[PDB]
């Protein structure tokens, strides 16, 4: 189950 | 970072991102927040990206150590898992502290307020992933309450394709599935979010369409795994 | 880490490797070295892996920032490159300090002494990559001198397929090519090393053959790029 | 030009 990766601007 | 200019902290956070120095990036963005001014859309994203990378590395490490520790059941594995856990909790507490002092209370537009409340839900969710004691139920409720307020605002103030609205719904669905033991709520939220976004795509430019459909695919990916 | 048992520091360094927590890994192995006992083969490798990961990340970041800074020619890019550079120099100085106090002087077997002198060459080489001032020529000579003593021992005391001997020759060839502006020396060293190893493969077991041929392929890869 | 990666035990 994946959340928003959110690791690159 | 009190002696460094706000604009310089922002510039260095962008450089630190390029250099993959995420702890530095987070420290620069913490300094920028502590200047006391509200953050622009771009600056909010820098803050979020910095801390998601830092806590993402901590969570991956905690999961490796927790798995080794469960298989083992000397004190070393538990001791080291506890050390990583305390460092993770410290980072989550720092982010939550920035949101409480004073990002959320000064966020009046729906885009900023929803953004920060989604953050607040995410960081309580990361606390809940490692929680085991007297306050674990209260941590879960704090995550739920933040996500719920963000959801209520987003449904009133944003179109169903808004990428922040979509990412909030994605993460709240993960909260339901992984933390709250509510897989049916997770599935229903993901399905309703996806369908309402689909029906609103016709209103978008090519660039907005790409932004929205990327997150919609993440919703579909979870639905595929959950159903 | 003075209050933690040596064996516990070693165990935690292995856990930190699994968790990809390389700064922790390096701190645990520094603590283990400072217990004052000599290191086994496995423990030397843990020390080397920890610091190569830490300094590898710093070097990658320094290269990103140095490239941005060269293209730019405010103070922010130079200031941040300088910060990363100082942190890299600090880590190299720490490793060099462990080798001088007192790993090298107590290393009497060829396998340990060659290993530590190769390390000493590598960390002076990393210092040389960022050096620009009055001591830059002295830094380069310190790297060369360490690699040369390691080479002299390895040719006398190890077979040409020994993986430490091979990796030392590989890294010394990179020193010649990238630092000393001696590409012909780099190529000659890589070719002679490869050919002498090839001729000794017939003596090896299947497992040793795999170890040696892996590094021989790295020598060939460099030769392909240099010729 | 590649040195020993040396990043995995
Ligand atoms: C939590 C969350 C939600 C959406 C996004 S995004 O779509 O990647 N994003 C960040 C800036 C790009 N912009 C164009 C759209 C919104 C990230 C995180
Ligand atoms: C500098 C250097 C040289 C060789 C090696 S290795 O071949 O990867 N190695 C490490 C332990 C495995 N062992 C079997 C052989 C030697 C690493 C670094
Ligand atoms: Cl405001
Ligand atoms: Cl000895
Ligand atoms: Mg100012
Ligand atoms: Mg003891």
């Amino acid at each position: 189950a994946g959340s928003i990766p959110g690791r690159r601007s | 970072m009190g002696s460094m200019e706000r604009a310089s902290l922002i510039q260095k956070a962008k450089l630190a991102e390029q250099a993959e120095r995420y702890e530095d990036m987070a420290a620069f963005m913490k300094g920028a927040v502590e200047k006391g001014e509200e953050l622009s859309c771009e600056e909010r994203n820098l803050l979020s990206v910095a801390y998601k990378n830092v806590v993402g590395g901590q969570r991956a490490a905690w999961r490796v150590l927790s798995s080794i520790e469960q298989k083992s059941n000397g004190p070393e594995v538990r001791e080291y898992r506890e050390k990583v856990e305390t460092e993770l909790q410290g980072v989550c507490d720092t982010v939550l502290g920035l949101l409480d002092s004073h990002l959320i209370k000064e966020a009046g537009d729906a885009e900023s307020r929803v953004f920060y409340l989604k953050m607040k839900g995410d960081y309580y969710r990361y606390l809940a992933e490692v929680a085991t004691g007297d306050d674990k139920k209260r941590i879960i409720d704090s995550a739920r309450s933040a996500y719920q307020e963000a959801m209520d605002i987003s449904k009133k103030e944003m179109p169903p394709t808004n990428p922040i609205r979509l990412g909030l719904a994605l993460n709240f669905s993960v909260f339901h599935y992984e933390i709250a033991n509510s897989p049916e709520e997770a599935i229903s939220l993901a399905k309703t979010t996806f369908d309402e976004a689909m029906a609103d795509l016709h209103t978008l430019s090519e660039d907005s369409y790409k932004d929205s459909t990327l997150i919609m695919q993440l919703l579909r990916d979870n639905l595929t795994l959950w159903t």
